[PDB]
RNA sequence: CAGAUACCGUCGUAGUUCCGACCAUAAACGAUGCCGACCGGCGAUGCGGCGGCGUUAUUCCCAUGACCCGCCGGGCAGCUUCCGGGAAACCAAAGUCUUUGGGUUCCGGGGGGAGUAUGGUUGCAAAGCUGAAACUUAAAGGAAUUGACGGAAGGGCACCACC
RNA sequence: UUAAAGUUGCUGCAGUUAAAAAGCUCGUAGUUGGAUCU
């Protein structure tokens, strides 16, 4: 029976949407069904984050970022858990997590 | 008030109504509150129409009244602005108070030891104590609620349009109830003003 | 670990809430009371509701509980529940209306009432909250 | 919905002798093809000759031997 | 109700709403019957007689049981008019 | 599209005795409303209604008691000869005590009690208890 | 709800509605009676008016046709005709 | 010993209402199960209809309660429909015949035709639901019994219907739906709007309004 | 890898792309025929129209744009609710249904044999449309519950577990 | 063979998930058609 009230989609009212692969495993999935993820994370890992200012010729060097959109597929997110299953009643709140700390 | 002169609103009850705020409602309204309302201003306030305010009071008094026995009356409050003003309005009424944590099944399992059986309930925010709202709906209740303008009115039987956010316009409220219920019974009567304050029922914050 | 289970903390809020004027700080002097008061089948238990009742103690000093209830708070909190001050904060000689309030008690014929100072309204249309 | 006019009575009475052959009850009494496939032709009894006595086996969840005749 | 002799045939007669006509059946629970007390003209106290108020359980369930109280009490004369 | 005026106006006021109304519009308006509505009114089952006149097909306001249980239409309007009319009002009233068959007959549209006095058949148009 | 009142709408309730959708259908626009400042003439306009409205004398331009409301030029008055 | 735990009880017992059907014009629930034992009592007769086991799996084998379907009521009056599920049958059946014993609703008798002597049957077409259970009672001419499933026919009888005409859509086969939806139809004969109950009500004082004098003493 | 004629990795014809013909099928789905009326709320959104404080730009004015606050109409949706339905899951339609009748098309009749055989027709073919019976079975099945199981997750514990 | 069979359904069934709404649209016949005249 329908376990979901949108499909598990987000076509709401057109045809076709476009199809897009996944980043890991480079399937077909539509382009509203794919998971979507912003990353803004800093381009040198944290802990290199003072050696790379002491090195630094210029004065208070700004540290430039990486900015990929991930576009994961439905089955390999759960295996890589950055989605997860969740209750009956929890699937229906569609809140984005409290990642603001 | 049925065009009655003797329990129109005076001069003074509308200083104290504008001086707690009672008149100043949310920032929605409910589709069944519509009727009580003058009008939205801007910063999205709507403005209690007080008239309106004054025959509500007046009518759930004489719902009060109408109780012989004293007591039948159950008066409510689970938010702690109106525990103050529920005790108040029990001691110098003669009701029953419920201030704190309605554990349900008051009026409905008869086996338990908080069970009583009202004729009327008088709740404070239907939003808050919906479940005295509720089980009412089993034992044939009748009941009153001082009501916000976004507060659904089902189950609600009389219900006073007034601003229950604020601690001191619920204080007041509970006050104009005891006023009326007391001045309409056969006390003490409405030439000299009432010598209990208002700010008896207000909330005392640390 | 050492939690203690229903029997010794049901026994220790009885047994301060029916005795609260002979019970202090010092456990000795706790279990010497609860051993006159009580009838507690033996020492080990005996002593685990005195203990409990020395941490209960302590614990009324700094406020109420949400528990037992005592008759040296309940009268300090039914004198601070009957305060009026002198003068009400209702009695404001300035009180502050806008402009469609007064026009609501000109609908109600209080357009004569004095006390009332109109305030200039806001001039931006701005409550709603910045959604997205 | 069921059409519903004043005048749609051979709509109505040729629908239904079409949906009655989808009636397996009305189909095997009606198309003649199960009356010339039965041994008797649409009899109550007939008779015959024994050829010999071949002894059938029970279905699955009991068992026996049912002693039948090859007529 | 009632036979050709005129007899009543009922067990009882059930009150209906005073709002909707609606009856109010035997084991509807979340049914209101209402008193409101009558004051007395001149000095606004309780005369003794009182107003009665039936209001059905679906009605009431609607929540449209705050303005049929209303509107009843604005027929019988209790709320002064608008 | 409004194929039967007649349908639509009283299932407008049977879906409102339901949601508890006191008053329907009922737009828009034909003649042979106006003369099922006054036969609803006279066995006392509606009360006052008020026909709202612009010019192009009126409306009606219709002043509901608590009264109605059901009300409705037969379609198609089939003919009813008044030796068939206990068949029909025994598939459509609930009792032999209250309930009527409105049918329009050549003398008018009117209840299946009258029909029966002034012996005559018609064409069943609705009925209401 | 429940008890409102179809055969008198107040004035507000009239003029919320579509102009289709209100009791008896009233249209939404009207004739104003322009008045061309450079010239001396009155020349009667509909309001939700279409192709430009030239005057007779002067033969300048009036209101030039918009969405809705045909938008006046710049100088010309008008006030409604009743 | 009968103690009283609720105000109902308080004057039922004191002889303070003279009949059930005070208690059913004020619409007011029962909460104990000897008012209906004071009232109508020794005219009262019950009949258990299926005792039925359910079994809930655990991971030590299966579970079994048996649920107990008992109608009850009096003849010319009033019927209960009551279903208890418990460990031990007697206790069911116990149980079941308390719950059915506050279930009690009355039941408006008319009749067919002519209008002589008592009532007889329903007095319009009514219909009872419950879960893919359609019940329906049509009223009958005087003698004819009452034409129906057995199931039905008990509380029917139970009721004090005469006759009845009945149709019955549905899986009919599970017996509580079929019982629990005949009984919604004979509670629907109080609660139909017919033309002579149009009369505009005249209202008296609840039971707790009328004796709040007598219920303050205890 | 026991075995791989598969998963995995490297090459790689037809194809994937363009145009002229054919094919006419899909989990071609909202698994939900079209037209029409009545029936609860709420906040957003897209397009058009109307009214309104007050901020920006076109230097100031008008007009327009960008906002802000509403109203009307039609859209794709959402939340919500004892409107009512439903076997339920759930649906503001899947409501207005034994209190059964607004108009109208298609189409189902226990599971298999079987979308098979045959016949006709369409097509270069692949195939498409239309479409049985003999026999064979007492169940196949839908929703939901309670366990049990998981090489599904989150947590927790045990030297009859490990470190 | 008839009732049971509202399991042939005009009265009176069904078609999201149990059997089932044509991929979509146009369209002749059929079927059905808004107020209005004493
Ligand atoms: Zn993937």
């Amino acid at each position: 029976t329908k376990k979901r009230r949108n499909n598990g989609r987000a076509k709401k009212g057109r045809g076709h949407v476009q199809p897009i692969r996944c980043t890991n495993c480079a399937r077909c999935v539509p382009k509203d069904k794919a998971i979507k993820k912003f990353v803004i994370r800093n381009i040198v890992e944290a802990a290199a984050v003072r050696d790379i200012s002491e090195a630094s010729v210029f004065d208070a060097y700004v540290l430039p970022k990486l900015y990929v959109k991930l576009h994961y597929c439905v089955s390999c997110a759960i295996h890589s858990k950055v989605v997860r299953n969740r209750s009956r009643e929890a699937r229906k709140d569609r809140t984005p997590p409290p990642r603001f700390r | 008030s049925g065009a009655l002169d003797v329990l129109q609103m005076k001069e003074e009850d509308v200083l104290k109504f504008l001086a707690a705020g009672t008149h100043l409602g949310g920032t929605n309204l409910d589709f069944q509150m519509e009727q009580y309302i003058y009008k939205r201003k801007s910063d999205g306030i709507y403005i209690i129409n007080l008239k309106r305010t004054w025959e509500k009071l007046l009518l759930a008094a004489r719902a009060i009244v109408a109780i012989e026995n004293p007591a039948d009356v159950s008066v409510i409050s689970s938010r702690n602005t109106g525990q103050r003003a529920v005790l108040k309005f029990a001691a110098a009424t003669g009701a029953t108070p419920i201030a704190g944590r309605f554990t349900p099944g008051t009026f409905t399992n008869q086996i338990q030891a908080a069970f009583r059986e009202p004729r009327l309930l008088v709740v404070t925010d239907p939003r808050a104590d919906h479940q005295p709202l509720t089980e009412a709906s089993y034992v044939n209740l009748p009941t009153i609620a001082l009501c916000n303008t976004d507060s659904p009115l089902r189950y609600v039987d009389i219900a006073i349009p007034c601003n229950n956010k604020g601690a001191h316009s619920v204080g007041l409220m509970w006050w104009m109830l005891a006023r009326e219920v007391l001045r309409m019974r056969g006390t003490i009567s409405r030439e000299h003003p009432w010598e209990v304050m208002p700010d008896l029922y207000f909330y005392r914050d640390p | 670990g050492r939690v203690r289970t229903k029997t010794v903390k049901k026994a220790a809020r009885v047994i301060i809430e029916k005795y609260y004027t002979r019970l202090g700080n010092d456990f000795h002097t706790n279990k010497r009371v609860c051993e006159e008061i009580a009838i507690i089948p033996s020492k080990k238990l005996r002593n685990k509701i005195a203990g409990y009742v020395t941490h209960l103690m302590k614990r009324i000093q700094r406020g109420p509980v949400r528990g037992i209830s005592i008759k040296l708070q309940e009268e300090e909190r039914e004198r601070r529940d009957n305060y009026v001050p002198e003068v009400s904060a209702l009695d404001q000689e300035i009180i502050e209306v806008d402009p469609d309030t007064k026009e609501m008690l000109k609908l109600l014929d209080f357009g004569s009432l004095s006390n009332l100072q109109v305030t200039q309204p806001t001039v931006g249309m701005n409550f709603k909250t910045p959604r997205g | 919905g069921k059409c519903r006019g004043l005048r749609t009575a051979r709509k109505l009475r040729s629908h239904r002798r079409d949906q009655k052959w989808h009636d397996k009850q009305y189909k095997k009494a009606h198309l003649g093809t199960a009356l010339k496939a039965n041994p008797f032709g649409g009899a109550s009894h007939a008779k015959g000759i024994v050829l010999e006595k071949v002894g059938v086996e029970a279905k699955q969840p009991n068992s026996a031997i049912r002693k039948c005749v090859r007529v | 109700m009632q036979n050709d002799a005129g007899e009543f045939v009922d067990l009882y007669v059930p009150r209906k709403c005073s709002a909707s006509n609606r009856i109010i059946g035997a084991k509807d629970h979340a049914s209101i019957q209402m008193n409101v007390a009558e004051v007395d003209k001149v000095t606004g106290r309780f005369n003794g007689q009182f107003k009665t108020y039936a209001i059905c359980g679906a009605i009431r369930r609607m929540g449209e049981s705050d303005d049929s109280i209303l509107r009843l009490a604005k027929a019988d004369g209790i709320v002064s008019k608008n | 599209v409004r194929m039967n005026v007649l349908a639509d106006a009283l299932k407008s006021i049977n879906n409102a005795e339901k949601r508890g109304k006191r008053q329907v519009l009922i737009r828009p308006c034909s003649k042979v409303i106006v003369r099922f509505l006054t036969v609803m009114m006279k066995h006392g089952y509606i009360g006052e209604f008020e026909i709202i006149d612009d010019h192009r097909a009126g409306k009606i306001v219709v002043n509901l008691t608590g009264r109605l249980n059901k009300c409705g239409v037969i379609s198609p309007r089939f003919d009813v000869q008044l030796k068939d009319l206990e068949k029909w009002q025994n598939n459509l009233l609930p009792s032999r005590q209250f309930g009527f068959i409105v049918l329009t007959t050549s003398a008018g549209i009117m209840d299946h009690e009258e029909a029966r006095r002034k012996h005559t058949g018609g064409k069943i148009l609705g009925f209401f208890f | 709800p429940l008890a409102k009142d179809l055969l008198h709408p107040s004035p507000e309730e009239e003029k919320r509605k579509h102009k289709k959708k209100r009791l008896v259908q009233s249209p939404n626009s009207y004739f104003m009676d322009v008045k061309c400042p450079g010239c001396y003439k009155i020349t009667t306009v509909f309001s939700h008016a279409q192709t430009v409205v030239l005057c007779v004398g002067c033969s300048t331009v009036l209101c030039q046709p918009t969405g809705g409301k045909a938008r006046l030029t710049e100088g010309c008055s008008f006030r409604r005709k009743q | 010993e009968w103690m009283p735990v609720t105000k109902l009880g308080r004057l039922v017992k004191d002889m303070k209402i003279k009949s059930l059907e005070e208690i059913y014009l004020f619409s007011l629930p029962i909460k104990e199960s000897e008012i209906i034992d004071f009232f109508l009592g020794a005219s009262l007769k019950d009949e258990v209809l299926k005792i039925m086991p359910v079994q809930k799996q655990t991971r030590a084998g299966q579970r079994t309660r048996f649920k107990a379907f008992v109608a009850i009521g009096d003849y010319n009056g009033h019927v209960g429909l009551g279903v208890k599920c418990s460990k031990e049958v007697a206790t069911a059946i116990r149980g079941a015949i308390i719950l059915a014993k506050l279930s009690i609703v009355p039941v408006r008798r008319g009749y067919w035709g002519n209008k002589i002597g008592k009532p007889h049957t329903v007095p319009c077409k009514v219909t009872g639901r419950c879960g893919s259970v359609l019940v329906r009672l049509i009223p009958a001419p005087r003698g004819t019994g009452i034409v129906s499933a057995p199931v039905p026919k008990k509380l029917l009888m139970m009721a004090g219907i005469d006759d009845c005409y009945t149709s019955a859509r549905g899986c009919t086969a599970t017996l509580g739906n079929f019982a629990k939806a005949t009984f919604d139809a004979i509670s629907k004969t109080y609660s139909y709007l017919t033309p002579d109950l149009w009369k505009e009500t005249v209202f008296t004082k609840s039971p707790y309004q009328e004796f709040t004098d007598h219920l303050v003493k205890t």
